[PDB]
RNA sequence: GGCCCCCGGCGCGCCGGGCCCGGGUCUUCCCGGAGUCGGGUUGCUUGGGAAUGCAGCCCAAAGCGGGUGGUAAACUCCAUCU
RNA sequence: CGCGACCUCAGAUCAGACGUGGCGACCCGCUGAAUUUAAGCAUAUUAGUCAGCGGAGGAGAAGAAACUAACCAGGAUUCCCUCAGUAACGGCGAGUGAACAGGGAAGAGCCCAGCGCCGAAUCCCCGCCCCGCGGCGGGGCGCGGGACAUGUGGCGUACGGAAG
């Protein structure tokens, strides 16, 4: 008899909906070690001449990891929270779905730890956030 | 004079002017912090209650209030720490009977 | 602040989540081998309290042990010498279980580090612990300061000397009234000290 | 066997002694080596002072000892907050500090205030760079001035003040010293069981009229 | 006392690069180690004596909490540590 | 109905490293008697000692209070003097037996996890170039691999800390 506790991640994303879920999610992917140095030499190059500090806008990105993701659903922050279903140690997300319910951001649980491992360019994620999200993307999140 | 300082007495003791000051930080350990005390409620709904807390609040249901605390004190080993435990299931007990009224 | 929940998760071992989780854990340990390499910290929040760090060289062995008391291993329980050593059963080991553990998880990786261990599950005949071992003589250990500590040959085989945390437990170490069997660093070195005659050149 | 008078005598040598026996042969030893590595360790600290840092003034705990007073481990954060040494600088110009050292009363703690005002005042600080004296102290207090300081810095000292002749007062005369002594031991002792049956007296008071 | 040879650590100017703001006041926040403590029992140990410490088994925590306050226990105040 | 990702495992005379065994006076962790004394002897004593097993270093262990106290309070550890053959234990017999305060030797303090913030800021390996060799490091480069969000690094740890 699995509890409602562990139980829960057996109820996973449907193909069709997970599927619209990873398209959106592949335009807030974390920059890669090579295209990060390549952002920051262009600071570096625009730095020295001649416009300056220049923020220019941080992008919305895909925020990883069961503990940044936490502090971001505490905070209310968290526009959507995605959880992998196949933690293997089953104790780091079981809390999630019943802390996601109580601050009120929606979450999904989806098939596969290393379908979000490949969002954030590693081999497993347990759990990734949506932050604010580009005008564009929306209406595509808030259909999902 | 009257009176005089003892070593003995109510009033014993070398007279000296007390310093006051702020408590030493490590006296603060054991405070219960509002986003600790959210984590706890959290797990609380997410776990539920271990066997033995089930079954002392079910003496405490039919009001079996002595009975409940020999049971807890049995269980959890002395009579400060059983004394604490009743009240929190008591005040579960009627946290969940307010809830059931509306 | 996920590392808060999953430890007051733990602190709840008697909740249906954790009674199954504890129960299936087990079964699958009793599968394996008596002494097993673990992937991963089974409680990455436990591990880390305890000292480890997720970076090349912190390794995780997993171990069973055996419960219970320690049978005088005398043949046919005769112990010959006067009633009060007559004892075979009902007798105590010394060090837990948790400081067998890790003694045994030491002198099979003799070439490394015990750092700590922690409590994974236990059964009637078996209790399981997953010990934290340190590659000493790895780059990332090697070459940072804060863990260069256990790199020196003074740390060697620390579960094997009562240096670990488990280890220390039945030393009777600690501070005031309790704790005054073991003045000057251990138990021998408080007898040494109380039955040595201090014999001085003047009398 | 006991023969005639005698104390009744217990040696403690059932348990093999012999095996253990500490000679002090070595001691003349010892001194000469405790002696050079305190010359060796006084040189290494050229100008600072010998001994050591400076120690606070402190009273010693028990009922015994409690009219003596010595040096402690360190200045306690309190004192130094109030004598505006930050605490980590004070290690660095040879000022012992104990974190876990509390401020029960204010003498104490004021005692040990112009403890650290003296010293401050008498310590002489030299620059980083000698060639470039920022904020330590001018070179003519410096030059020649600079001692190593032999002794405990400022040793602790007992003071007692001294009472001149007066004329007793008749108040002095009455006063009945063993008497007060006896009712105050008194006092103490029944402090507790006169509260209790006062209160149960009043118990019965309020509702005594029925 | 002399001469010869070798090795090691001390200041100055320069060298190659790292090296990044400190204090005080006020305001707003944040604060802790669990099959662990503790309890029962058993065996050993201790000067520790209604049980000093250690261990096995069973029970099994809390957070104005917990431990200690050398006589078991209830209530109460205080002290001290974490 | 094969191809990929991860997880958990396996093999290799794979690349590079590490452990084993000796000594063992001193030190650390266990195990552990009986002779002996008690004018017998069983608890006790011998003794947490001999023997037995393991593990180190030039010292080891301990160590910065879940301490002592009850004072007008002290303030990590270790060692010496004293407390003291005392409090206490004990067929309360034989016997055993500390600690606190005090005076000295020495004196030194700190770091994580957790809570948080910072675009993983972090680390290992391999090729290339330069400065060096003497214990193999420094600097730069690689749309070079890997570790790592199941959590690296910086700030920070109960003496409070962070941000304005
Ligand atoms: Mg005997
Ligand atoms: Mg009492
Ligand atoms: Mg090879
Ligand atoms: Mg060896
Ligand atoms: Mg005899
Ligand atoms: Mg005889
Ligand atoms: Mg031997
Ligand atoms: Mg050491
Ligand atoms: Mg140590
Ligand atoms: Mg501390
Ligand atoms: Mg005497
Ligand atoms: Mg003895
Ligand atoms: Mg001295
Ligand atoms: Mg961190």
């Amino acid at each position: 008899k699995v509890p409602p506790a562990i139980n829960q991640f057996t109820q996973a994303l449907d193909r069709q909906t997970a599927t619209q879920l990873l398209k959106l999610a592949h335009k807030y992917r974390p920059e890669t070690k090579q295209e990060k140095k390549q952002r920051l030499l262009a600071r570096a190059e625009k730095k020295a001449a001649g416009k300056g500090d220049v923020p220019t806008k941080r992008p919305p990105v895909l925020r990883a990891g069961v503990n940044t993701v936490t502090t971001l659903v505490e905070n209310k922050k968290a526009q959507l929270v995605v959880i992998a279903h196949d933690v293997d140690p089953i104790e780091l997300v079981v809390f999630l779905p019943a802390l996601c319910r109580k601050m009120g951001v929606p979450y999904c649980i989806i098939k596969g730890k290393a379908r979000l491992g490949r969002l954030v360019h590693r081999k497993t994620c347990t759990t990734v956030a949506f932050t604010q999200v580009n005008s564009e993307d929306k209406g595509a999140l808030a259909k999902l | 004079a009257l009176r005089y300082p003892m070593a003995v007495g109510l009033n014993k003791g070398h007279k000296v002017t007390k310093n006051v000051s702020k408590p030493r930080h490590s006296r603060r350990r054991g405070r219960l912090t509002k986003h600790t005390k959210f984590v706890r409620d959290m797990i609380r709904e997410v776990c539920g209650f271990a066997p033995y807390e089930r079954r002392a609040m079910e003496l405490l249901k039919v009001s079996k209030d002595k009975r409940a605390l020999k049971f807890i004190k049995k269980r959890v080993g002395t009579h400060i720490r059983a004394k604490r435990k009743r009240e929190e299931l008591s005040n579960v007990l009627a946290a969940m009977r307010k809830a059931a009224a509306k | 602040g996920a590392y808060k929940y999953i430890q007051e998760l733990w602190r709840k071992k008697q909740s249906d989540v954790m009674r199954f989780l504890l129960r299936v854990r087990c079964w699958q340990y009793r599968q394996l081998s008596a002494l097993h390499r673990a992937p991963r910290p089974t409680r990455p929040d436990k591990a880390r309290r305890l000292g480890y760090k997720a970076k090349q060289g912190y390794v995780i062995y997993r171990i069973r042990v055996r419960r219970g008391g320690r049978k005088r291993p005398v043949p046919k329980g005769a112990t010959y010498g006067k009633p009060v050593h007559h004892g075979v059963n009902q007798l105590k080991f010394a060090r837990s279980l948790q400081s067998v553990a890790e003694e045994r998880a030491g002198r099979h990786c003799g070439a490394l580090r015990v750092l700590n261990s922690y409590w994974v599950g236990e059964d009637s005949t078996y209790k399981f612990f997953e010990v934290i071992l340190i590659d000493p003589f790895h780059k990332a250990i090697r070459r940072n300061p804060d863990t260069q500590w256990i790199t020196k040959p003074v740390h060697k085989h620390r579960e094997m000397r009562g240096l670990t945390s488990a280890g220390r437990k039945s030393r009777g170490l600690g501070k005031g009234h309790k704790f005054h069997h073991t003045i000057g660093g251990s138990r021998r070195a408080a007898w040494r000290r109380r039955n040595t005659l201090q014999l001085h050149r003047y009398r | 066997a006991p023969s005639r008078n005698g104390m009744v005598l217990k040696p403690h040598f059932h348990k093999d002694w012999q095996r253990r026996v500490a000679t002090w042969f070595n001691q003349p030893a010892r001194k000469i080596r405790r002696r050079k590595a305190r010359q060796a360790k006084a040189r290494r600290i050229a100008p600072r002072p010998a001994s050591g840092p400076i120690r606070p003034i402190v009273r010693c705990p028990t009922v015994r000892y409690h009219t003596k007073v010595r040096a402690g481990r360190g200045f306690s954060l309190e004192e130094l907050r109030v004598a505006g040494i930050h605490k980590k600088v004070a290690r660095t110009i040879g000022i012992s500090v104990d974190p876990r050292r509390r401020n029960k009363s204010t003498e104490s703690l004021q005692a040990n205030v112009q403890r650290l005002k003296e010293y401050r005042s008498k310590l002489i600080l030299f620059p980083r760079k000698p060639s470039a004296p920022k904020k330590g102290d001018s070179s003519a207090e410096e030059l020649k001035l600079a001692t190593q300081l032999t002794g405990p810095v400022m040793p602790v000292r007992n003071v007692y003040k001294k009472e001149k002749a007066r004329v007793i007062t008749e108040e002095e005369k009455n006063f009945k010293a063993f008497a007060s002594l006896r009712m105050a031991r008194a006092n103490a002792r029944l402090f507790g069981i006169r509260a209790k049956r006062a209160k149960e007296a009043a118990e019965q008071d309020v509702e005594k009229k029925k």
